[PDB]
RNA sequence: CCUUGUCGGGUAAGUUCCGACCUGCACGAAUGGCGUAACGAUGGCGGCGCUGUCUCCACCCGAGACUCAGUGAAAUUGAAAUCGCUGUGAAGAUGCAGUGUAUCCGCGGCUAGACGGAAAGACCCCGUGAACCUUUACUGUAGCUUUGCACUGGACUUUG
RNA sequence: AUUAAAAACACAGCACUCUGCAAACACGAAAGUGGACGUAUAGGGUGUGACGCCUGCCCGGUGCCGGAAGGUUAAUUGAUG
RNA sequence: GGGGCAACCACACACCGAAGCUGCGGGUGUCACGUAAGUGACGCGGUAGAGGAGCGUUCUGUAAGCCUGUGAAGGUGAGUUGAGAAGCUUGCUGGAGGUAUCAGAAGUGCGAAUGCUGACAUGAGUAACGACAAUGGGUGUGAAAAACACCCACGCCGAAAGACCAAGGGUUCCUGCGCAACGUUAAUCGACGCAGGGUUAGUCGGUUCCUAAGGCGAGGCUGAAAAGCGUAGUCGA
RNA sequence: AACCCACUCCCGUUGAAAAGGUAGGGGAUGACUUGUGGAUCGGAGUGAAAGGCUAAUCAAGCUCGGAGAUAGCUGGUUCUC
RNA sequence: GUCAAGUGAAGAAGCGCAUACGGUGGAUGCCUUGGCAGUCAGAGGCGAUGAAAGACGUGGUAGCCUGCGAAAAGCUUCGGGGAGUCGGCAAACAGACUUUGAUCCGGAGAUCUCUGAAUGGGGGAACCCACCUAGGAUAACCUAGGUAUCUUGUACUGAAUCCAUAGGUGCAAGAGGCGAACCAGGGGAACUGAAACAUCUAAGUACCCUGAGGAAAAGAAAUCAACCGAGAUUCCCUUAGUAGUGGCGAGCGAACGGGGAUUAGCCCUUAAGCUAUUUUAGCGGAACGCUCUGGAAAGUGCGGCCAUAGUGGGUGAUAGCCCCGUACGCGAAAGGAUCUUUGAAGUGAAAUCAAGUAGGACGGAGCACGAGAAACUUUGUCUGAACAUGGGGGGACCAUCCUCCAAGGCUAAAUACUACUGACUGACCGAUAGUGAACCAGUACCGUGAGGGAAAGGCGAAAAGAACCCCGGAGAGGGGAGUGAAAUAGACCUGAAACCGUAUGCGUACAAGCAGUGGGAGCCUACUUGUUAGGUGACUGCGUACCUUUUGUAUAAUGGGUCAGCGACUUAUAUUCAGUGGCAAGCUUAACCGUAUAGGGUAGGCGUAGCGAAAGCGAGUCUUAAUAGGGCGU
């Protein structure tokens, strides 16, 4: 706001040069390289996303943190319904990888702590890598061949 | 990300006015004397542990002249007469031997006299 | 210009002044030429009166300067434990080399030095710098002016 | 105005020249206003500067005024090839 | 260079003298070795500049983790460890937040720009205290009188240093209560703080009536648009 | 003499004062001085002409935009090995 | 018990160094009522029914903010809820209603002083002087309305002039002003680039006027393509920085063709016209107990429960279960808007056509295109056709083919913008940052004005904000005492550096200089008592600060009074080379779709083959009479 004549003359005064009020060496004068809003994007490729995404699918087999099952299917949305059923397979902190994702599996596990229900085209390469046991179905499976090969 | 550079800083000056302290009145106190007068002194520390090795030499070389002409001879025909020989000793222990242990000095002396030189 | 040209006057002595000579480097007639009474806070010389202007200063009266109580600035400043002399040295030294002198700390005075303080030197040069002025520099233009076509007609005539 | 009060600028007086009124001239894109509710014994411009005695020769250069005979010379026409 | 006599020529040995060389101890680049460092095997003053390898700060992930009222961040000492940037453990102050590890994102590190904004110094308890119209006693009040009030006596203006209208200012006028700040000193005093009070018009100045220069101007002409000029008119002492 | 102006000397220059003061000077019935109110403005006014004045600024004001004008030129450029 | 000679410890006016406490000062740390930029929705205007902006006035006392307007922190009504209340910077008085209409929130109305387009005439904005009409009122007034100019219309009226126009009155309807950006027109610079500068760039950009809208403009072929065809406009991505244009300089730069978003076409202002949901207020809203330390438990322990609501806020320290909230439904007396029926009228579904017109000649503009072989659109001056058996286009020009009906109109959607709202979100700021402004900021102040324009946060969980005593001027300031977890938390969290002091130790009054470094006597205080360590440093050898400019500076060359805060190689889009990765004679998509960081989208680009100015020919091709040589390529 302001700035825009020369206080005191160029010769004369007895101080240094100056030209503005609003400078970056004074005061509330402005930052010299200000930074206006912008992007922040990569852009891989398609072949080299799937890549990595069937590089981390092998070191889960490799370190036993892959739960395969049958089916896992809740019948009501209620959570302590749930938190019952993965008693059953021993596990708490976990990725749940399905296709058919569910309004009673989704209503479901919006409130668990540490409990997180994707699709099988929502999965990204950090929840993969977070989320320390990850548990996908026999459907799944599938179509990680018609995705990744 | 906004950094303030108010804490880091300061970290760096008292580190500089330790090194400082003990000297005479604003040199030991403001920071814009104290840096010259701590490079200043780092450059005399250098130089001078050559000049250690020239100053007690110089020293040793001047206990033994006095000393060996007590006896007779000088400094100069003693190392001669020392080496006719070969006794093989510093400048150092000759003159320790010079002050305190004089009795077997006049023991060295006798011997660079048989050499005769 | 050469030049304090040469000649006379005024002063004990006159590069200025006054009067002439004319050998005008480079006077000259409405960018006027030569005279001229009265007027100039106008330029230059000479004289009477008068005087601390001066030989050469002496003394007295007030307001500051000096001491005591109250209040209390300014420019300036890399840091100081801040002497002289003869050398050296980016070429004129409180600080280097050699050698003489000096007990520690104030107050009143004086200005030789600290290339003393104030001002990015104006003189001088540069910059394919800036301004504003000039003309017969170049390219244009306001304005003024010539001739076609409009607004714009008939009646006779000379003449292609 | 705040380092220059003059020998500078003014001036009364003198001459030259342009202007016949809807004037020359100036300010205005233009309407119009000054000139001037004046009318060549007036109004603009340029130089010299009361008064006295006077103001010499040169029309090649440049400018203005006068003259048209002849030369070159603009758009406009458009024969001919 | 000085004291002083360490002078010149031929000549001989001895010593002195650098960060040079050698000895001993560490470190590192290079190339090989003996596997390119298991280990060898040969080099390192440096500006402009080119190449290699690291520390720290703030925010995000890992972070609903881990540490902390038995005491966090900071501030302040002391010890100790690395070639260095720097790290680590503790004494006191402090009173609620902090970030192993490894990766990202950078407003990412100041002594200097006659740099910018607050604080404090030297000059220095130094110059000055605003016309060379002079004050000297007394009595009073008060915590305290050169400066306040009254008294007595001296001085100074008197075509102003006196009275009054116009501007302009805006409560400075008057009375109780006060004296931290202000006033170039002190103040009990004040044009200074807090609280009250205080301006009376048919005739004096305004408004109302009329106009000068000048302004605005219906209709009207002129102008790319804004707008310009101007008749009736109505403002302007 | 009021009044308007600024010729000389000294003092002042961090002044009492961003142009005064104390002594002396020039005009003082007119080409005078002055109070109130109006008119003329930025390549534009005014000017007895000095390039003078137009709000302590003038060989073309002041302010806000073009605009972070352009600078082969000065000054500065921050942690280790 | 004597002289002579030699030797020299004390003693500090004041200073130096180290430590220990203070004072000044306000940094660092932690914290926010304030900002900043986005995402997704709204709504895009207010005003002659008197606006945006203000003056003055209003409270039981007193200034200022916030509300209101002589009916003045309010009045009347409907609706919601529900026990405290009298706005904020802040005390003691006085009182109103309880269980409902008191505060308090939303809808509708009534009042609405004087200024301001300001409009009855004037003015120095918040002032003065008035009329007219109908009523009321006492030599003095009060109610209630009216009274501006311009457009259009509409009556009445009637000059020179016989008629009848100008002109003049009366009425009706409309407009005027303000607002950040957006859009279309009128007018339109310069600096700067070109290492100077006149063409050209900058640039039809800044600015200045006039219109209108919630968007505008533009639009339904006298259009483009080549003998194939495509059928309105607007916007994004490619063609392509390519053809062109250019003192052929700096530079400026298309189209054809592809890919997407969106998916309507109709015709006469003028032959003869038509132009059913959401929204402003609310309400319900689940689940915890003992035990330690502490001033105070949410923390240490130990168990249980909730969940379509577990990373919210705040409660005396770290809370899913203490408090307010968070996922779904109900709505709503009454208004508003949006889709509908609907009413009129405009929104407007809804008929031809085209004369000073096309073309022409000088002079200019716009076309990417700077008279250039210059087509085409424009219009300032001057001219001028055929009648859809005609016409005009296909980049000088001409014949042949193709393709369209000019001189009259109307149109949604994709699109641009934010002064104003509301949610939300942040690898955004954290009081020298973020708005100039967290604080009574466009204020104080500086200016004749236009205009410029600051500095200013924090006691505690809670005022419990210090009764009482002693010194003092009856004060200021202290010393106690009390509150508190803590007053060195006392009107204020922490509390650093420069600067100034007061104590304690050791050194300095015959000694010359960047004030340090190497050796080193002595003294001191501690520890086992001395290398156990720390502090002073007599004496003595070597020693002319730092930065910048330069062939060189101790330089008498530059700069710096010291401290603490801030203060300088960044971003975006194109492209080249290296490092490390993916697929590989092939690699990859841009817009845009999308349950949206996935997937689709291969248009386009780079490559797999060159030589030539070009046609062209091809592992070869160009030059040439070349098959010879030679250039480039495999």
């Amino acid at each position: 706001s302001g700035g825009g004549k020369k206080p005191w003359r160029q010769k004369g005064t007895g101080r240094a040069r100056a030209g503005t009020i609003r400078s970056p060496i004074w005061r509330g004068g402005g930052t010299t390289f200000a930074a206006k809003p912008r992007s922040h994007e990569q852009k891989l490729n398609k072949k080299m996303y799937r890549a990595a995404l069937r590089s981390i699918l092998a070191e889960l087999v490799r370190l036993d943190r892959l739960v395969v099952v049958a089916d896992f299917a809740v019948d009501a949305p209620k959570t302590k319904g749930l938190v019952a059923k993965l008693d059953t397979l021993g596990l708490k902190d976990v990725l749940i990888v399905t296709d058919g994702v569910d309004e009673n599996l989704y209503l479901a596990a919006r409130n668990l702590a540490h409990v997180d229900v994707r699709d099988v085209q929502g999965s990204d390469p950090v929840s993969l890598i977070a989320y320390d046991k990850v548990l996908v179905t026999v459907s799944a499976v599938k179509k990680f061949e018609e995705l990744l090969g | 990300a906004r950094v303030k550079r108010g804490v880091i800083a300061r970290r760096r000056h008292k580190k500089i006015l330790k090194l400082a302290k003990g000297y005479y009145g604003a040199r030991s106190r403001v920071f814009r004397v104290a840096k010259q007068a701590v490079i200043k002194a780092g450059q005399y520390a250098y130089r001078d542990r050559r000049q250690r090795k020239r100053q007690f030499r110089a020293l040793w070389i001047a206990r033994i002249n006095a000393g060996a002409r007590q006896n007779g001879l000088s400094y100069s025909r003693l190392i001669a007469g020392l080496k006719k020989a070969a006794i093989e000793i510093d400048r150092k222990v000759l003159a320790d031997l010079a002050v305190n242990e004089k009795a077997a000095f006049t023991a060295i002396v006798e011997k660079a006299k048989a050499s005769l030189a």
